[PDB]
């Protein structure tokens, strides 16, 4: 009866539009990220499947600009409009100010975005979540965001497939200021856990970026180190 | 370029010559200046062609229009009114033209309208490059109480003055007098320069 | 047969869109706010789960300018961009007129955003429900707000889930005039005997502003010495 | 079959939509007006619940302008926002013609609004009715308007919950030119009878205003004097 | 299966919509008109219950201008309405061409208005239909229009409930040229026989205007005359 | 199944919506018109009522220029828009171009307008067919159009209701050349045979236009002698 | 379940509104066309009713301009406003950039508009389908349209009732380069295999063009002389 | 630039020259001044080369779609007065353009266009640079009892001589001559340099 | 319950609309593509029927520009139109920034288009699938795109009818650096297993472009020459 519409809300307050959404997040790849030292990290699980795909092509960490990435789960079309969303968005501050000072203030705007068809009747919404993190005026920052337009910061988390799982690994053993090589090393290993039902943890995409600098994106062979 | 309607008894007659010029260089001898705009009514034109035949269409078919919409003819005063309210409503980007209409529904009239939809009724008034000539000869020899033919030599005679005096007027004069009885009627060509000739006028 | 779509009055004059809008408010958490001595104060129930969320992050009584503050209930989404509308709402003022003089006013314009969901077809009511309060041109000021579009002064009063238990223990305790010091105490109690079936109070987050000057964010260990 | 959407006209000739509308009102509160010696007064029922409500802040008079006041029933959110657009609208009246003169004019305004929701396609109807009381260029006038843009000058009238009693107790007793105090009391016998199935009157809620100068809102006393 | 909807043909060549419409207006008060002598008149049947309604403000036949009024009847809503719509076109022809010339004109205006809501979709037609009467440029003119935007010009007429009846006994008795006086009787006289099944005529509205001057409006007294 | 909304194509390639429009038109008064000699006629059955109905007055044959009527059939209201928008389209030609040069033309217009409710979704179809008479540059032309805007041109033709009828009846009799007067009458009798089932052909309404000069009404008496 | 509504894809992969339209075409009359010498010819078989039709006025080959004519079946309004579109867009090119140089682009511009209606939700698609032939500044070129908007060059072809049936004939018998004598038979006699389960061929219609000049229509006894 | 159209018994003439200038500096010996617009009409280009050209392909169209959608040929004053509405319509930024469009319908004619959409119809007139002189032989010698032979001499004539007098005129001077019978006809090149020789002319 | 209306996530966060469309393109004839020695080759199975069809005309290989080409599989009216789109959207950015740089831009604009038609209510997907292959700024690139707005860059790749196939065939036979000769051949080859459940390749379209040059057309008798 109340669950085949998205307008509208049910008897008990919610959006079963919004909530079938987030049922296909759930159903996307498994990456998280975390603060540590003087920096933030992004892990996802590249898991791949014929040897005819083009490899390292299925970037799932991307970059927003030099010193911000996000990294996306969900219906992967709806994640790459909205990435470029962000990016233009990301530009606009830049021309406009001349300086993106606070990268909380990009992740509102694409979270506006989302939440927009939320209630403007016509128009299915957007059926994914991300985070992103970088280094901004304010220093490494960490945030997540889901279709119903939700945002919060963190201090290390998940999102895709695993995230109940790897969420609760680091919820117990994330150590605060953890230097960058035992940060990864924390990260594989909870994510790792977390996916790793199945064994193989294939082959991970890491990044990371330490106030400062720019983005360092891992290659093959250093992943492989902690892999 | 010279037009003139006047008022009498039971009756409306309107004549114009026929000369249009580029300055000096009068390049149409036979132009059309008088048109009936509805059966009982007619219109004289001056000033810009193009401004002028536009308007004059216009005027024609919202005239149709109505007559079948209404199953009446409008009144003098209402298309002289209409007229006004379009002319001004663009005073700002105007039609550069002046207007004489004049017909017959309960009464003979004859309205002066200006390019800034300025509207007037009169017993008679002229328009056009030659228009203080025949003022004159009108100010000195129209009457009330004349006949419609005296009346048509009237006119003939005024704008053949003009036609003396004004480089920018000539041709052929032609006119069209409207009665209730006959309607709107043109009088045929030889008989205007007939009368003409009569009088002892010339071209 | 009439609770399935919003527009819409019912047989009896309802518009059940609205009321499974108001459900979602009361699943939503607890806070309230009271008038005293010479300002007022807002207290909100700031119940966490997994040592992995950024603590403080997760601020319920937000800033809209200064001088004024608000919180909010319902669909998390749905009030930070009803909040953030009231933020620029409110600049807009300060910036035509040179100062914010009635905070009511503030109030009734984003009253009136959510108004016009209610009827304009195409579209979702806000599920949220938040209250203001701050001190204005008048004095210290106190209101709340539905997702009909209601709004209503008070001298004290609650919203979110614990509700109807919180509001009537002040309906019944609630002292006038009370010191900020006592004010605060007789709040943090109220909220505590109503969400407390739970026991333990956790850390509530709690504000106040006075007559004569800005807002003050109680820190931690402040908010701890009354809890 | 046929009273499920507002859109459209029933095979009897009757907007379904628009009764549904009715209805909400009937559950309005209780209020009234009449015309008297050389003004006109208006009376609303003010029912209170809880010790924790702003007591006068639930005003259910309104002034449009110190000249004109109207009173409402009916879904209260719809209320609010079409007071303000008559207030808007009579200031505009203002501004371009200078003053006022005619304030069935204002009424019929307010009317025209709600008569569009009653058939331009998706939008649902104002549940709400009320009544517009004050002395203009012609003098004391008093007009109530329904959900359906219906409008009607009356002698004395009411509307809310207890419109059929109290107004039958009126179409009776109603006395032509009752000076000031007979009339308020008259009235506030008529609000009596009629909603009083439940004994208590409560606190009524009453102004007045007389040709020659602007309107008067009685103090908790004076209307006490009446109870 | 056909008769819920307005939009739409039926299989029989037949909008229902505007069917369901006609409905309301037999619902309608009783009036009529005719042509008489050198003028037309109006009459209305003025049906009041309480002692409460104020008397002479529920006027029925309203002025346009001072050469042409109307009568309507149906949902009084959509009269009104669509009377002010005729009332500012009125004025519109008067204020480019100077003058009102044929009323034909401005009721057909008013129809090809009430044409429009019979095939533009979503929303509801007009439910009401009315007779304007006056003296033009072409002379005293008698028309009637329907919520199907159908108009005619009569010799006499009648509408809204006991138009068959009226409609019939003038069908018989009308006689072409009767003075006013005469008229007006026969007038009152079919207008009591139709709606007369319970007997009391009770006090009818009655105005007339004819060639060469402005609408007269029948005071009580003159009218009681004929009743 | 398919036979309740008008949109769209039924499985067989039909618009049912179109259909029914043209059983609207099957129950519309019977009319026809032909070429002759040296012009055109048009003749309607004009089928009266009520001696209350203001005869003449129900002009079924309508100008739409002096050289240029049309006749029509199906819902009034329709038909009469339809008209009006050819007669200002007619003007439009007239004004640009100084001169209707091709009639053909003036109907093609008024066509397209009628296919366009054919497909642009929200909006009833026109429930009328009708026929235009005239003579052109060209010379007479005779012309018709249904409610789904096709248009052909004839030698001679019927609408309405005994279409079938009258035109079979031509289909045998018609006589290419035949002067006026005899051409006046084939059609009477024409018309007679068809609608004739009840015997009398009451007042037939009959105008004509020849080359060379303007359409021609006839008067009562004059149709009174071919009937 | 999934045939009723035009918006949208089936499980299976099709527009079933669009395949309802085709139908609507099949139902059309039939036609064909191709490439022969040094031109292109194009044959429509005019089957005729009444005595009563003007016979020729119902022209199945329309030109669009001197070089270039079409044929069309279906839903014969459809067809008519489907031609003058690419007539006026005809007119457009030629305006532009002095000269129609290929007439492929004059069908995709007509081809898209169908198009549109196929994905643009509330608006019923073109039932029709036509061929445009005509020599370019590439040569004597032949293309066919149905109404989903598919466009294809043929060297010879047909549409419309019997289109199976002659295509097939031509698929068998067509003869490359054969001279417009020879071709304008095989044409006919294939028209008349496929249509002639009914023996007659009744008075086909035919034109034709050849590089160098303008379009031919065949006068009656010419096409007589085939037949 | 020098253009004229001619109206004669049972035909209309129309010719000009084709020197097409900047200033002094004359840039192109050849440009075209004649079009035909439709089966029994042609039109002659005269001011701003850019307005006239998209002129003539606009009026070349609208006439084309015309006669299919009425399936009979546009008649001359409906070209002339469709023409008339667009230029006026547009007078305040006007296609700097001056316009003879002349044809065969019922009869010949032959209106002369302004750039503010003045229309006025004549038995023959001139447009362009070198105006003034044709209308100075014409005025002296064209007759309406000419044949469509002495026509077209006596416009080779006048082009001739504006040629002489009008250093903005110049080069091949060419004339079709459009009959009912035959319809629009543009003459032989050859045998219009003949006739110059014959008529003792020049260039 | 679930698969009747695209607009709309299924409880299992899935868009049936999107997937209905991706059926539609299962149906589509084959086609693939792979980088080779420096270029890049597309092959598309080109499946004819009747002898009365215009050879090459199906052209189903087409181009974009000189150094970029394109091949569909779906609705094939769809893939026209969203052709025409890449095209001018190609001239677009040559025309602001002189140069077509970076082809993934061009097919990024495209899928965005489509990735629209996802989300705003109103309108039917694309029912499409189609591959971008040229070389640009970067070098030779291949790309495809499915009817959620989805793209990726291959080293090799198919789509359409037999996709699976094929594409596991390179999976395993792709070779890496494979010179133009051997490489067309591995696809035809590649093609061939796949369709090929029915013996005959019949006549493919294949075409080629290589850096420093622009595209190449195999002419009938090369393909002829592999196949």
């Amino acid at each position: 009866a109340y669950d085949r519409a998205i307008t509208v809300f049910s008897p008990d307050g919610r959006l079963f539009q919004v909530e079938y959404a987030r049922e296909a997040v759930k159903k996307g790849s498994t990456a998280l990220g975390m603060k540590f030292a003087n920096g933030v990290l992004l892990i996802s699980d590249k898991k791949v499947r014929s040897r005819l795909i083009e490899q390292n092509s299925i970037e799932k960490i991307q970059l927003i600009d030099d010193y911000v990435a996000a990294v996306t789960s969900g219906l992967v079309a709806d994640a790459r409009v909205l990435v470029d969303f962000a990016r233009i968005s990301a530009q606009q501050e830049k021309v406009t100010y001349g300086s993106l000072v606070n990268i909380e203030n990009l992740v509102k705007r694409v979270a506006d975005q989302m939440q927009q068809y939320t209630q403007y009747g016509g128009v299915r919404p957007y059926g994914v979540s991300l985070i992103f993190a970088g280094i901004d005026q304010i220093g490494p920052r960490l945030f997540d965001c889901d279709p119903a337009g939700t945002i919060n910061e963190y201090k290390a988390t998940a999102i895709g497939s695993g995230k109940d799982a790897v969420v609760s690994f680091l919820e117990r053993e994330y150590k605060e200021n953890l230097p960058e090589k035992e940060a990864v090393t924390l990260g594989i290993k909870a994510l790792k856990s977390s996916l790793e039902e199945g064994e193989e943890l294939k082959a991970p995409e890491i990044a990371s970026i330490t106030v400062g600098n720019k983005y360092r994106i891992y290659d093959q062979e250093e992943v492989k180190k902690f892999l | 370029t010279t037009t003139v309607g006047i008022t009498l008894k039971d009756a409306v007659i309107m004549a114009t010559e026929r000369r249009v010029t580029m300055e000096n260089f009068i390049m149409h001898k036979n132009g059309k200046k008088l048109f009936q705009i509805d059966t009982y009514t007619g219109m004289t034109i001056a000033g810009l062609v193009g401004d002028a035949q536009v308007l004059v269409r216009y005027m024609k078919a919202e005239l149709e229009l109505y007559r079948l919409q209404r199953r009446v003819n409008m009144p003098i005063e209402a298309v002289a009114t209409l007229l006004s309210n379009m002319l001004n409503q663009v005073k700002y980007m105007p039609y550069m033209v002046q207007l004489l209409v004049g017909g017959i529904d309960t009464a003979p009239h004859v309205f002066s309208i200006d390019a800034a939809g300025g509207s007037v009724e009169d017993i008679y008034a002229s328009t056009g490059s030659g228009s203080p000539f025949v003022y004159g000869v009108l100010e000195s020899q129209y009457s009330e109480k004349m006949t419609v033919d005296e009346g048509v030599d009237l006119v003939i005679r005024a704008i053949s003055a003009a036609k003396q005096r004004d480089s920018a007027s000539g041709g052929m004069i032609d006119v069209a007098v409207i009665t209730r009885k006959d309607g709107y009627v043109q009088l045929p060509t030889d008989q205007i320069e007939s009368r003409i000739r009569k009088l002892g006028l010339i071209l």
